[PDB]
RNA sequence: UGAGUAGCGAAAGAGGGGUGAGAAUCCCCUCCACCGAAUGCCUAAGGUUUCCUGAGGAAGGCUCGUCCGCUCAGGGUUAGUCGGGACCUAAGCCGAGGCCGAAAGGCGUAGGCGAUGGACAACAGGUUGAUAUUCCUGUACCACCUCCUCACCAUUUGAGCAAUGGGGGGACGCAGGAGGAUAGGGUAAGCGCGGUAUUGGAUAUCCGCGUCCAAGCAGUUAGGCUGGGAAAUAGGCAAAUCCGUUUCCCAUAAGCCUGAGCUGUGAUGGCGAGCGAAAUAUAGUAGCGAAGUUCCUGAUUCCACACUGCCAAGAAAAGCCUCUAGCGAGGUGAGAGGUGCCCGUACCGCAAACCGACACAGGUAGGCGAGGAGAGAAUCCUAAGGUGAUCGAGAGAACUCUCGUUAAGGAACUCGGCAAAAUGACCCCGUAACUUCGGGAGAAGGGGUGCUCUGUUAGGGUGCAAGCCCGAGAGAGCCGCAGUGAAUAGGCCCAGGCGACUGUUUAGCAAAAACACAGGUCUCUGCGAAGCCGUAAGGCGAAGUAUAGGGGCUGACGCCUGCCCGGUG
């Protein structure tokens, strides 16, 4: 749900958050707790690589291995607990062998529901099953890219995945936005869409909470000095006159590919740009 | 109001100390000359 | 007693706003 | 070498010290490189008394220059012997 | 030369004596003045003796000078417990082999370095011309070691030590609100003082003082454990009677862990108002020494991020608590005996001992920071403690500056109500257009607050009472121009352009109609990424994953955002 706030003040006008409702305990487990430094942005040469990052507020990690290398070990659903490092919230789960591990957690997950991480497991959500067992056109969640590796794909909450499909090599996939790829048929894979789709709907609502984020603000390059931005110069808001919109950087921006022509990766793309 | 020189010890010690430059060539380079002139006070 | 003394002279500098106007 | 008997240079003759003589210590100049340990065992020997609470302390030297040429002192460290009671004193005879 | 002209560096001094060739400026005494949420102290940074005593004084003192942070002679910082190192770890850095690079070198494991953090045992008075949670007189505490003294045990059926290993714990955000107690202030009691000649007070008079720690011991404010017992264990690289997990038993508290600060012990000790010698090298100490209670008031401190709430969910490891692996022939449990090192300790640190060429109206963490009024670290006046802030004398011109005043008028001044004036303190009455319904709104516009009595009020705080306090409401009265009388604590009503706002910007001419922001939109990016920093390796993005990131454009919100793909991409 979302709690809209009256406007007391200037920043109250916009301004909304997430209901938290998932949330069932204040604080992580102690023992898979880790370190986060915020790196700022900076490259290890100490040049900033990437603008406006840094001066949020501090973040701990909590361990969580999408891998789920383990399998025919059923589990257990005792807390869920925000995440300040992604939109996505995390469900602990604990294991019949007593160990624990913070998993992702796709939406209407129930406090106490097995959980078996085997190929033997159940469609049930939550479970993490083989594509080869996976029945064509269920939704998918959390889709490692090869395995061992863990799951890259689908880790931000409200995003989802379909299957059209499947040979022995390879399993067909649906990826956001509509895009395809025959991903390996022997890779893991876990059914339900992420929960937390409510998140794209949060209003920030003043310039203070951004900083928490820490999202720094970035200047428009047409007010930019011409030694600095392609766009600077001119008498006051100088036109888009230069040929060709750019970045900062020499290359064109608004309807420019990024894509390598020849990669890897372009034998796996049957579907692009669907837009 | 406030001026360029605010005296830390520890600072001037890490960044212009005798080790500071044997750390890099460059820093020798700066020792080198600092010999060949004959200076009384190599480093700080 | 050698009653030593010494004396130091320092050119400095500088300013330059220079507060001039016109001709334009 | 070592020896306790060369750790010692000269005993500091000063009013702050004379009064010192009646609290059972007495002040002597020890090497800048020397340990409270090294000084105990220099009295045991050389004067033969019980050694108590030992306490020792550096000097930066002071400027001393002579016409147009300054010079730092060099850095005296005397130490403070609290001697245990009934031992005779070797110091001044 | 300008010149004996500018300046003499914010902001109280006066007198008496003393020293001396020389005294406005030095010293002492008596008044007076200024700071006192400091111009007070304590300690970093940094300075590196500038501290102290005895002398000198030509130069350095915006002036003389017997005086100096000056110049000379000696003298002065004392630590197992304070800070740091013989403990740890963060950002970051170094970095065996190694990954790369014409060379030089770059990158980065293992490992190490590195506090601004975590761990850690000593507190009260005294002492010098100084340095004192270091020296001293008391009481203590931690760690380690047995020529020792007792007590308990066990000889691989093993008394115990128990890891570089596994867990537990350490271990952490912001805001707010009750509570307990205390560092501190004041009242009644108590003890030492003085009867004051300026009218009048042995009197509800006056002045001054009103106590004391770490600890070893007992319990208490109260919080936290969510429960403890038994059995079973695909796990926590091997193992585990440890943890985690599972299943039952008993659950309204037996039990488990931590507490500020209190009562007696620490103390038949010393602080203490005031007396104040011999005299010594006549400073002024030695030395003597009373009462030492009670109530009110109490935090910004502590219990403690304990509790509640919230989002932006908020370090790392060791010291510790346990577990086994593993070591074993003498160990444990308490007393005595000893050991405990290396550096920093002076002074200046709101400043004449530093940043500033100066003995410069500026700049410099943090920890203590009182009283009367007051909401208050506002303001004014005063304690504790300092400061007489180092060129002056006297005339009382213009003129310049800092201010106070102003007859009749008012913004007729001026580019412009610039500057100045006025309003402003609490309680009460009352309050429009407009609006996103929050506002606007201290709207505007008015009234009352000084003193006395009925009134140790009505009502509350604490207390057995006694008492101390917080205190309206009113009535009657008294006065003055005056009444938050001093001092500081908004001037408003409108009408339009631009910008949602807070915020940010040219330090040192321009702070804004500029920038930014949330939002809106386009485009690109499928992870070995698009974009990048780099010759590369590596790394950022990212311990991310199209509801996520990069870039362009537009700027909250409301109504909207039309047509054109020929040309240029």
């Amino acid at each position: 749900a979302i709690k809209k706030y009256k406007p007391t003040s200037n920043g109250r006008r916009g301004m909304t958050t997430s209901d938290f409702a998932e949330i069932t305990t204040d604080k992580p487990e102690k023992s898979l707790l880790a370190p986060l430094h915020k790196k700022g942005g900076r490259n290890n040469q100490g040049k900033l690589t990437v603008r406006h990052q840094g001066g949020g507020h501090k973040r701990q990690y909590r361990v969580i291995d999408f891998k789920r290398d383990k399998d025919g070990i059923p589990g257990r659903v005792a807390t869920v607990e925000y995440d300040p490092n992604r939109s996505a919230n995390i469900a602990l789960i604990n294991y019949a062998d007593g160990e624990k591990r913070y998993i992702l957690a796709p939406k209407g997950i129930q406090v106490g529901t097995e959980i078996m991480s085997g190929p033997e497991a159940d469609i049930k959500v939550g479970n993490a099953l083989p594509l080869i067992n996976i029945p064509v056109g269920t939704v998918v969640h959390n889709i490692e890219l090869k395995p061992g590796k863990g799951g890259q794909l689908v880790r931000s909450a409200g995003t989802s995945a379909q299957v059209l499909g499947k040979e022995g090599k390879y399993v067909l996939v649906r990826l956001n936005s509509g895009e395809v790829r025959m991903i390996l048929s022997a890779c893991r894979a876990s059914i339900g869409q992420v929960g937390n789709e409510q998140h794209e709907l949060i209003n920030i609502g003043k310039a203070g909470r951004s900083r928490w984020k820490g999202i720094r603000p970035t200047v428009r390059g047409s007010v930019m000095n011409p030694n600095d931005h392609p766009h600077g110069g001119g008498e006051g808001r100088a036109p888009i006159g230069r040929k060709s919109p750019m970045s900062p950087w020499g290359k064109p921006t608004l309807g420019f590919k990024t894509r390598k022509k020849k990669n890897k990766s372009d034998k796996f793309i049957v579907r692009r740009r669907k837009n | 109001m406030k001026r360029t020189f605010q005296p830390n010890n520890r600072k001037r010690s890490k960044v212009h100390g005798f080790r500071s430059r044997m750390s890099s060539k460059n820093g020798r380079l700066v020792l080198a000359r600092r010999r060949r002139k004959g200076r009384k006070v190599l480093s700080a | 007693i050698y009653h030593r003394i010494t004396t130091w002279i320092r050119k400095v500098f500088r300013m330059n706003s220079p507060v001039n106007d016109e001709e334009d | 070498m070592k020896d306790p008997r060369d750790v010692l240079k000269r005993p500091v003759i000063t009013e702050r010290s004379a009064d010192l003589m009646t609290e059972k210590k007495y002040t002597f100049e020890v090497d800048v490189r020397a340990n409270k340990t090294e000084v105990k065992d220099a009295v045991e020997s050389i004067f033969g008394v019980k050694v108590d609470k030992v306490n020792i302390m550096n000097y930066k030297g002071k400027s001393k220059r002579v016409g147009r040429y300054t010079g730092m002192t060099s850095r005296r460290r005397k130490a403070i012997v609290k001697l245990t009671a009934d031992s005779k004193e070797i110091e001044i005879f």
